């Protein structure tokens, strides 16, 4: 009955709203199966690869430093895909620890949780800045 | 590995710009 | 209970890429065979308001929005593409590149891509799902 | 930098899909100096001969009256020749308007038309039934 | 600007026939000097897999592909011949008939040669594409 | 009317069975 903006565009106002607010719950969106693939490299300097599951998308969100994060939403675009997910699409600008905007984009899939009804989780996460 | 209705090797043929005749 | 020859997710997407903008550029009149029915499209566009195209449903509504496209000698190229697996055997590509149309000065975009087996065809993938943005519209 | 096998397949399989589609439009695949020569009797009786050029070959396909017109492709081989022609020789099973199957063989020669890229047309066609 | 005697596709594609076949049976020995460098030849045959042979290139292969098919008094029956000009004063020559080797079972064919002038030398052509397929091993 | 690098005659020659000595 809801319909995937419905949806999406609630998905994405809470999702950037903890991402400025408490990052260390960021994990708490995703699943055991979810795949977290936040492209370029750290510093560090090695390249990046997908993450897997909560536990492990939690210690990579922690490594990336998020500290009063802002996003400045640009676009949002959201549908039906098979079986009853939402994918979104997502251009927008950010803002970490108060420094210079970068524009990126992300691609979400959202999935039903299956026992509650309209609850959804991040299946996957695709993330990259346009530098 | 193929997508959409395409058979194996058209989108290929297609794509590498062949045509035939004046059609 | 294993397919040894079962292409990866990443090879998926790669090819799937590979094959839709090279058919893009010499043969776009096709394009539409890339993708089934309920399939979602929407390439950039602005309406009548300024706010962003909206989105097209069905092989029948993407051919016609692909033919009023024209799309002529259409030249790409792609910076990044990333495909990783979905539920239910999909496979999600995001891509990010530029887009020229007719010779005109490239234009970067931001594209996502939800790839769907056909229900059985021994690794047959259609498009379910393309979702495609010029930055120059939105940023 | 196609392969004569890529654009000998691509070509049996517009051929003799426009054969069944529309065959009152087979003879745009030839040229001026096309010949076609399709063997055995009319009825009539008379037997085959060469026939010259667009407009006779558009004469000659809608005398033979293709009706719904099915081919089997058993082998197709596809290999240069000089001058960046393709020559083809297909075997298969031809079924018109629902009859019984043949067995026949076909020989193209493809030649470049010369100003749009990549583009051939029919310069040799013979066709002749196993029967 | 006219050659009186030069010879119709229809002779050349006769007698072409008519020495390819009446060598073989006799000298298949000295068959590959009908063909061309960059020549190609297939003569039936089925790989590993089953799938039909595919062709060898040039002279050299050819002199090794036809000397490794045990040619032995190999009579033929020709049905066929069909023979016209191609461009670049080629000739193309259909060929149909039955071919038995080692005076076993009689086999339908179904042929076609392409014949291309040697460059000048005056009537000279040589095989530069040789398809054969026996029936037995298609339909 | 000569085909390969057959000289004039030679196929007739060959094709007719003509050969010579123990070789
Ligand atoms: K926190
Ligand atoms: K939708
Ligand atoms: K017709
Ligand atoms: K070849």
């Amino acid at each position: 009955k809801p319909s995937p903006l419905l949806v999406g565009r609630e998905f994405v106002r809470q999702y950037y709203t903890l991402l400025n607010q408490a990052p260390d719950m960021l994990h708490r969106f995703y699943g055991k199966n979810s795949s977290y693939v936040h492209g370029g490299l750290d510093s560090n300097g090695k390249p990046a690869d997908a993450v897997y599951g909560q536990k492990e998308i939690h210690r990579k969100v922690m490594s990336q430093n998020f500290t009063n994060c802002h996003t400045k939403i640009r676009h949002v675009d959201a549908h039906a895909t098979l079986n009853d997910g939402v994918v979104v699409q997502v251009m927008g600008l950010l803002s970490n620890n108060n420094q210079a905007l970068r524009r990126f984009m992300q691609t979400f899939v959202l999935a039903p949780e299956g026992s509650v009804a309209n609850k959804f989780y991040v299946h996957n996460d695709i993330f990259r800045y346009q530098d | 590995l193929t997508f959409g209705d395409f058979d194996e090797h058209e989108v290929d043929a297609l794509a590498s710009g062949i045509t035939f005749g004046d059609f």
